């Protein structure tokens, strides 16, 4: 009675430097009382969460937002590295209400040309939030399907608690013909995890492609406050940074330089990918009796592990999630939180 | 003996003893908390079975409250008859929820529940020839039938009838008790004496309505067309009485002002056979047939109205009858145009009878109408569940089982009357009003405190609010001059006491068809009996309103239904009552009964622009003194 | 079938619809060897057989009443049908008992 992936085929190329513009539906379909306020308002509530988390888990990526109203698609946020512009946009969109019907193809092409300026290293991907059962297409979608795949842009979409075969085909078509990207929801928490699994990069098996090196520099913080003066926005900045090359007083931003146009990053964003890059194997729950290890947690101090021949209480299980590489145990609360937040296996860290 | 003994089981068994009594140990493993000795059922958020529970408890018992965490319970011995109308597995209700109910169930309540549920339900009622017949659910029914004298006066000694059993069924016995026993035919006049003894002898019987036994072989064609209207709570509550396809004449306390006629024109035309529609009085019924039926399917030329003074199409109406209780069976049938109608009502089959707020009238006139006609079905669209024709033999069981009661939150919230709003505006009093409160000491000040112009000011916003919000306005004010003293103030084509119709017909063709006119009103003559028009905003003023049975009638009726969910409160209500007055008690007593039955009651004494609205005519307290020389004279 | 019965012994007949497998031996007056039906070995439902005797009105609804229209049954059917169009995905077919009956219901539903 366990719901776990048999193995995690992460080990190599994933989607790290990302250029995702998720597309929403703003139609009468999103207006209906499927979720407690409705689809859209709860979704807008739900959608807000991922934005910062996307920028949290993937600060090395850029993102804009497009919606679809009354049989027409409408971009609503610029592709940027700052959540706030995207964040503040949804607040109006929260106070805005979905209307009419969505135009899939309008979103198809508006986003398609939107991703044209994206560089090769920045990985192009799109995700869709759809509620209806039909589209509004000014032309041959399969042509656009052909156009997108010719652009080599894999895509995952998540419709509502239903299936669309072409959308099932589209996620298939976008993703090298591999259909694992039309997963749909059945519950709000089951919807919540969709956000939770979305922040992850996307390794399956990347074809041997041109791999590009990157050159940039770190920024240097400005100290004075009374000297308030800004260049990237022509403002007065009571504290900022300096480009490694153009050497411009720049406000706090891990984004690209505005003068010689180079990426400015200190350290934090880099190691975020690292634990993503090489994660650990799950701490294996050691057996109730075949383990016979120390009656305590390893990461934490959880002296209770079972119940010791207590009829079924001990025959239930043994909170003995043991990392295999370290051969050291961990309490489930510790072990799950470890794999949840910080891989950093102390048993493997200690050597 | 003839007093209403079996009707009032609801709300019983409310007691407990701390020091002496004991507690059901199951509370710890007890998701729910039902108290039989206390009469309530506290199924809070811990009680998750409110879906089935509300389905079962609503039928079995009464809802004490509607808390967000969980509603409340009322000991519904009448709900025992209501649960008797359900008939599901009895143990599951006591047992399946009993696990949730941590404390044990009430034993005396259980003994009462045994008496209430099936105890008063097995006397005798045989079925004869596609109708009720001379038999019994129990042999005592036959033995009492063997002793039947008043019942025996009008029965066919044949076990049943084909044409008589179709017609005589000595009247419609299609509401007879437990069948599957040998019967004897029932004649074609007078089951009144059959049910006369049952009032005094108390035959406690399990009944039903054999709906298809209302064959009514001659089908007097009706217009089953979508000209008439319907909203979803009907096709639930109607479906409650419709049953599974085969429409059963059931008992439905239907407020006139809930799509009442909408129920009928669906139902009646559904029978597509000879129907009788019936309202109070020849003058009163006239308004009733008028203002809904022609946008609806009905045309006046066929729904004939008699008085014995209005010689109309009796024995010749190609259409059905809309009738007047006054005309039908009363001493003042002092001529013959009404007389031959019954002769025709005996002469012609009748598959449907419509009853409207007959709680106004004693059954003396009413049971007179039912003593010869020999119909097939009836329908009492009741106004108040406590009435003067609901004796031990209730009208709740002559048409059919219970199917509709005071639960609009489950029913009316289907978009039919969704987002039901009740508000009690407490207008602060002024010196002159209170000096009037100081002045006299009688119920004539009912005229001298209804006169509040700030109440008009608050209502004037509601006018302008629903001038713009697109909500339908109803103002309940039986006044005449003060209405005109405010009809001049408010400024729309005015409906007044003793209005000639066509202007109101223009005013209501400015209500169903036009929008430049944005207000209407009700007096003591329109009500009654006008078919209450579209409603998204109600204003009510009178609160003494003899009787409370009329008030419990007045509650759901003055606020009509609305196929609406767009408005945040698809039926606004406003009880404009000047605070610190006599009717404050009455309006608050109304306010409790506003919140007693589930109507979403509230209070807004801080109106949205109470004074900001224009035409503040007579606003100044000296102005409130200037004209006060008039109202005191009332 | 008798000459084709006569000409050969090895003959194979199959169907996913044939029920019961005994009328046809009665009908075509022949003896088979194995009269057996196979069941779908599915660990999942994959199809919901639904008998709508009662509509939203809970009316026993039928096509045997007439070859004509009665909105009590028909408009109930029309109201019943439309809710599927919203929820169902691409792919939904109806099967009338008769083409003339098919057209009969079409025009008024169009109306
Ligand atoms: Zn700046
Ligand atoms: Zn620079
Ligand atoms: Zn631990
Ligand atoms: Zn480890």
């Amino acid at each position: 009675k366990k719901r776990t992936a048999k193995k995690n085929i992460t080990p190599y190329q994933r989607g790290i430097i990302r250029s995702l513009i998720l597309t929403l539906d703003c139609s009468e379909a999103m207006l209906e009382k499927d979720l407690r306020p409705n689809r859209h308002a709860m979704i807008i509530q739900y959608a807000i969460d991922f934005v910062h988390e996307f920028f949290d888990q993937n600060p090395i990526s850029q993102m804009g937002i497009i919606i679809m109203r009354n049989g027409l698609a409408q971009l609503v946020s610029q592709v940027s590295g700052n959540p706030q512009d995207h964040i503040d946009a949804l607040k109006s969109i929260r106070k805005q209400e979905p209307k009419g019907n969505p135009s899939l193809q309008n979103a198809l092409e508006m986003a398609r040309g939107l991703l044209l300026p994206v560089p090769a290293h920045c990985t192009r991907e799109v995700l869709i939030v759809f509620g209806s059962l039909s589209t509004t297409d000014p032309g041959d979608i399969h042509q656009t399907i052909d156009s997108l795949v010719s652009e080599k842009i894999r895509v995952k979409v998540l419709g509502l608690s239903a299936q669309v075969a072409i959308c099932k085909e589209l996620c298939k078509a976008t993703n090298y013909g591999d259909e694992s990207f039309y997963k749909i929801l059945l519950d709000e928490t089951h919807l919540k995890e969709l956000f939770n699994e979305a922040v992850t990069p996307l390794p399956v098996n990347k074809i041997n492609k041109g791999f590009t090196l990157v050159k940039m520099g770190f920024p240097t913080r400005i100290f004075e406050d009374t000297p308030t003066f800004c260049s990237c926005h022509s403002k007065l900045v009571y504290g900022g940074y300096f480009c490694p090359n153009c050497h411009s007083k720049v406000c706090s931003l891990p984004t690209v330089c505005p003068c010689c146009d180079l990426m400015l990053i200190l350290s934090t964003h880099l190691a975020r990918s690292y634990h993503h890059l090489m994660p650990l194997k799950t701490f294996a729950e050691v057996p109730t009796t075949e383990k016979f290890r120390s009656e305590d947690c390893f990461s934490c101090q959880s002296r209770f592990p079972x119940x010791x021949x207590x009829x079924x209480x001990x025959x239930x299980x043994x909170s003995r999630y043991r990392c295999e590489d370290c051969k050291q145990e961990f309490c489930v609360d510790c072990d799950v939180f470890i794999h949840e937040i910080l891989h950093n296996c102390p048993g493997c860290e200690s050597k | 003996p003839a007093d209403f003994v079996p009707d009032s089981v609801s709300g019983m068994f409310r007691s407990h003893d701390f020091s002496y009594l004991r507690l059901r140990p199951d509370h710890a493993s007890r998701p729910l908390w039902i108290s039989p000795s206390d009469g309530r059922i506290i199924l809070e958020s811990f009680s998750p079975l409110a879906e089935q529970a509300q389905d079962f408890l609503v039928t079995i018992a009464e809802p004490i409250s509607r808390p967000s965490h969980i509603h409340e319970y009322k000991i519904t011995a009448y709900s025992l008859y209501a649960a008797v109308s359900v008939g599901l597995e009895t143990d599951d209700i006591i047992s399946v929820l009993d696990r949730l109910s941590k404390v044990p169930v009430a034993e005396s309540i259980i003994n009462f529940i045994k008496g209430a549920t099936i105890s008063y339900g097995k006397v005798k009622l045989v079925i004869k020839h596609n109708r009720y017949f001379v038999e019994t659910t129990q042999a005592d029914i036959l033995q009492m039938l063997l002793n039947d004298s008043v019942i025996g006066p009008l029965r066919i000694d044949s076990d049943h009838q084909v044409q008589p059993p179709e017609d005589v069924l000595e009247r419609e016995e299609e509401d007879d008790d437990i069948d599957a026993v040998h019967s004897f035919e029932i004649a074609n006049e007078s089951v009144e004496v059959v049910k006369k003894r049952c009032q005094e002898i108390d035959y406690p019987v399990l009944e039903e309505y054999d709906f298809r036994n209302d064959h009514r072989n001659p089908d007097l064609d009706i217009d089953l067309k979508p000209s008439t209207q319907i909203r979803p709570y009907q096709e639930k509550s109607l479906s409650k009485m419709f049953g599974n396809g085969r429409a059963r004449s059931g008992i439905i306390v239907l407020p006139c002002g809930a799509g009442k006629t909408l129920v009928g024109i669906t139902a009646a035309c559904t029978i597509k056979k000879s129907v009788i529609v019936l309202c109070t009085s020849s003058v009163s019924v006239m308004q009733w047939r008028q203002q809904f039926l022609q946008w609806c399917t009905l045309q006046p030329e066929n729904c004939a109205v008699f008085t014995s003074d209005n010689k109309e199409m009796f024995q010749t109406e190609s259409g059905l009858v809309v009738s007047t209780y006054s005309m039908v069976a009363n001493t003042r049938n002092r001529s013959h145009d009404s007389q031959k109608v019954m002769d025709f009502l005996t002469g012609r089959e009748w598959g449907f009878i419509i009853l409207d707020e007959v709680h106004v009238v004693p059954a003396a006139m009413f049971r007179r109408v039912v003593s010869t006609i020999a119909a097939h079905a009836k329908l009492g669209l009741t106004a108040t569940l406590v009435r003067e024709d609901d004796k031990i033999g209730d009208l709740n069981f002559l048409i059919g089982p219970k199917l509709y009661e005071a639960n609009w939150m489950e029913l009316s919230q289907k978009g039919h009357i969704a987002n039901v709003q009740c508000a009690e505006v407490w207008c602060p009093m002024t010196a002159e009003f209170y000096q009037e409160y100081l002045r006299e000491t009688a119920r004539k000040r009912m005229l001298l405190y209804i006169m509040n112009p700030t109440k008009f000011q608050a209502c004037q916003f509601l006018i302008q609010y629903h001038e713009r919000r697109g909500d339908k306005i109803i103002v309940f004010s039986d006044n005449v001059y003060a209405l005109q003293e405010y009809a001049l103030k408010m400024g729309k084509p005015f409906i007044y006491g003793s209005t000639p119709q066509q202007e109101r017909m223009n005013i209501l063709q400015n209500f169903q068809y036009n929008d430049q006119i944005n207000t209407i009103f009700l007096s003591k003559v329109g009500d009654t009996s006008i078919d209450l028009p579209e409603a998204t905003c109600l204003i009510q003023i009178s609160s003494h309103y003899g009787s409370r049975r009329q008030e419990a009638q007045r509650l759901g009726r003055i606020l009509r239904a609305k196929r609406r969910n767009d408005e945040g409160f698809n039926a606004f209500f406003y009880s404009l009552v000047s605070k610190d007055t006599q009717e404050m008690y009455y309006s608050t007593k109304r306010q409790a009964f506003l919140v007693d039955q589930g109507y979403a009651f509230k209070v807004i004494t801080h109106l949205h622009g109470m004074e900001n609205i224009p035409n503040l005519a007579y606003a100044s307290p000296r102005e409130r003194r200037e004209l006060l020389q008039e109202v005191l004279l009332k | 079938i008798k000459p084709v019965f006569e000409r050969f012994s090895s003959v194979i007949i199959t169907s996913g619809t044939i029920s019961p497998l005994d009328m046809y031996p009665r009908m075509l007056n022949f003896k088979t060897v194995l009269q057996k039906s196979y069941a779908m070995t599915l660990a999942k439902k994959s199809f919901l057989p639904m008998i709508i005797t009662k509509g939203s009105d809970q009316v026993a609804i039928s096509s045997r009443f007439e070859i004509r229209n009665d909105p009590s049954i028909v408009r109930n059917y029309g109201s019943m049908l439309v809710e599927f169009a919203k929820i169902t995905p691409d792919g939904m077919v109806v099967f009338f008992p008769s083409y003339l009956y098919m057209e009969s219901i079409v025009s008024m539903w169009q109306t």
